[PDB]
């Protein structure tokens, strides 16, 4: 249980830390993930759309930057739910 | 480490340029004639690069130097001029 | 070799680079320490090699005035290389615009002070690269300046470094 | 940043150029492939130091091609990017999601989430500028920027920057 | 991705180009200009000189047995293990039907084409609510 809760805390915290950063870009043709810093060099000659190396197709920004507050809220609500478990673990650490 | 070379004096190799590096130096001179690097011996109308190389070696003005190895890793240096084409 | 991770954050608080060690070895077999150069002295020393290679090419066909220099070395560099080094013109412009001292002898006297003081090389190279005059706002700007050096001694060297430099 | 280090670099040369005056020819070669070069390891390479007494001293002919190579040890001035240093760079181009500051070799860019929200951004500007008291992109455009990381990749080097710090951004 | 390579002479451009193949040297040349496009062709006959998948489907059939440099004690284990994965696929029933229609067609001395066409006919539907069992022999008949 201790390893499970610690892995939940660390995985959700790192997921929240990543998801607080903005999205990146999506190519609907090849259906693959892209990041903003990877898309820095994906600008075209005229800075209008984000050019694709394979599809030569514009890149559109994903929908996860507003999932920052959703991951935060899930973390907080789950933390509230497991707070009796955290208190019980504290009392176990008090005990033998 | 310790400069990995030897001075041109007290060289203990043979002073006789032998067959394999003979072949190599002929082939290289064929390459310089192949891509029109300047000749040094005068022409007599022949256009064969191997003939040009043979004549240049015979008159002994080939502008190349040769490096030999030893099992340690240190190397010697020689010029083709100070060798003597004897076989 | 085993991916050689060596994860180091780069910072001014003696958080060094992975290749830019303090101690190397040189081609002669002698120990080559790290060399870092400040903005002013870099802008001074580049012109030595610039005029040296210009007179070197002049001898090849034979066989401080920064307003002059930004166009002069542009002409010299487009003479031998192409016009692609507008980036280099920008870097020398940075070298000559925000350098703490325009002249050479003030920087040289600063170096003559520093060879006797024996300060930390990277620290004082960072100090020479930056252009500030008062130690406490320098400290609040850079936490390396906050933690590495006492503010009183920092100020007592900062004033005798800042009196020489041409104010902007 | 602007640093000095001994560097050894190997260069090759076509066998048709085996004239008497090839040392200076090699020197000219060294100038054009040293100048205007940015590497991942040492950032951008500016120019060369100690033009005289340069050391080349020997070359090897390739066995299969007449080309011969030559290693050159030299002193040079280079720019080395780093993380977390306040610099007073200049801005040339700007975007709506953020201005693109040209600090020497880099084009350091600040993404829309790293500008402070108390900066009074106005969208109706040509170019779009983020000004509050005096930090306006101009012909000078001197803006205090901190590169908290320069992201070197396959060789289109970009640096990330921030002005989320007191006196940073404003001049 | 568009998964596409198109070949065009970079110096004629009159159409999708009138090009030919020199298989005796394995190269391709735009017949108008006379320049190569690419080299080192891969043969298209030597593989047929070297050595029913459509009816056995995408999953591939494998009969297993014994050899010379093996042991009877474990090839009998193999002979009783060869049926441990016939229930994972319906292809055991597909090949049972294939075997039974083989029985039938060769019993009526029908040729290979008739056998494979009956295999095709079973593989066509092989499963509907219209099929619905019906003695499992009516469908093959
Ligand atoms: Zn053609």
């Amino acid at each position: 249980i201790k390893w499970k809760v610690h892995q939940v805390v660390q995985r959700l915290k790192d997921d929240l830390d990543k998801n607080s950063e903005p999205n990146g870009y999506m190519c609907p043709i090849c259906l693959t993930k892209y990041t903003q810093l990877e898309a820095v060099q994906l600008l075209n000659f005229d800075r209008t759309e984000f050019l694709c190396s394979l599809c030569d197709e514009p890149l559109v920004e994903d929908d996860s930057g507003k999932k920052n507050k959703e991951k935060q809220d899930k973390l907080n609500r789950l933390m509230d739910q497991i707070q009796p478990i955290i208190d019980s673990l504290k009392k176990i650490d008090d005990s033998r | 480490l310790k400069e990995k070379a030897i001075p041109k004096d007290q060289r203990a190799t043979t002073p006789y340029m032998t067959k394999y590096e003979r072949a190599r130096i002929l082939g290289t001179r064929a390459l310089q004639i192949s891509m029109n690097a300047p000749v040094f011996v005068d022409l007599e109308g022949e256009t064969d690069p191997l003939r040009i190389a043979m004549k240049e070696l015979a008159e002994k003005k080939i502008p190349l130097v040769i490096r030999r190895y030893l099992p340690d890793g240190s190397f010697e240096d020689w010029s083709v001029e100070e060798l003597i084409v004897d076989l | 070799r085993l991916k050689k991770v060596e994860e180091e954050e780069n910072a001014a608080t003696l958080q060094l680079g992975q290749e830019f060690q303090l101690k190397q070895i040189n081609h002669q077999g002698e120990e080559e320490e790290l060399i870092a150069l400040n903005l002013s002295e870099a802008r001074l020393v580049i012109k030595e090699a610039l005029v040296e290679r210009r007179r070197a090419f002049k001898r090849s066909q034979k066989k401080e005035t920064r307003e002059k220099e930004l166009e002069s070395i542009d002409v010299l560099l487009e003479q031998t290389t192409g016009g692609n080094n507008k980036d280099l013109k920008n870097t020398m412009q940075y070298l000559t615009n925000f350098s703490r001292f325009r002249d050479q002898e003030t920087v040289g006297a600063v170096i003559q002070l520093l060879k006797s003081t024996g300060l930390h090389p990277f620290e004082v190279a960072q100090l020479g690269s930056l252009a500030c005059d008062t130690a406490d706002e320098a400290k609040t700007l850079i936490p390396s300046l906050n933690n590495k050096i006492s503010d009183d001694e920092l100020e007592r060297i900062l004033k005798e470094l800042s009196n020489l430099e041409t104010l902007y | 940043m602007f640093f000095i280090k001994d560097l050894s670099l190997n260069i090759t040369l076509h066998p048709s150029f085996f004239g008497p005056r090839m040392k200076q020819y090699l020197k000219t070669k060294l100038l054009e492939e040293v100048e205007g070069s940015c590497t991942g390891k040492f950032g951008y390479i500016l120019c060369v130091l100690d033009y005289d007494n340069i050391d080349i001293q020997r070359g090897r002919i390739l066995p299969t091609d007449g080309s011969a190579e030559f290693n050159v040890k030299y002193r040079a001035v280079v720019f080395k990017p780093f993380k977390g240093e306040v610099v007073d760079g200049t801005v040339v181009s700007c975007s709506q999601h953020g201005f693109e500051v040209q600090v020497g070799p880099m084009k350091v860019f600040v993404t829309k989430h790293l500008m402070p929200q108390d900066l009074t951004f106005n969208a109706g500007s040509n170019p779009p500028s983020y000004q509050s008291s005096e930090d306006v992109i101009t012909i000078k455009s001197r803006i205090r920027v901190k590169i908290e990381g320069c992201i070197s990749q396959v060789s289109s080097i970009h640096a990330i920057g921030s002005i989320k710090e007191d006196y940073l951004g404003a001049i | 991705p568009n998964l596409n390579i198109v070949l065009t002479c970079p110096e004629c451009k009159v159409y999708p180009p009138k090009i030919v193949e020199r298989f005796s040297e394995g190269d391709v040349v735009c017949a108008l200009c006379g320049l190569v496009l690419s080299d080192k062709l891969v043969d298209t006959r030597s593989e047929w000189r070297t050595f029913n998948p459509l009816l056995d489907g995408n999953n591939l059939s494998t009969r297993i047995g014994k050899g010379e440099t093996t042991d009877m004690r474990f090839t009998k284990e193999l002979n009783k293990a060869q049926g441990k994965n016939v229930m994972d696929k319906k292809d055991n029933e597909v090949q049972a039907a294939f075997a039974k229609i083989t029985m039938l067609c060769d019993a009526a001395e029908l040729p290979k084409i008739v056998k494979d066409c009956a295999k095709e006919a079973y593989k066509l539907c092989h499963d509907e609510k219209t099929l619905k069992g019906k003695s499992m022999e009516s469908i093959m008949a």
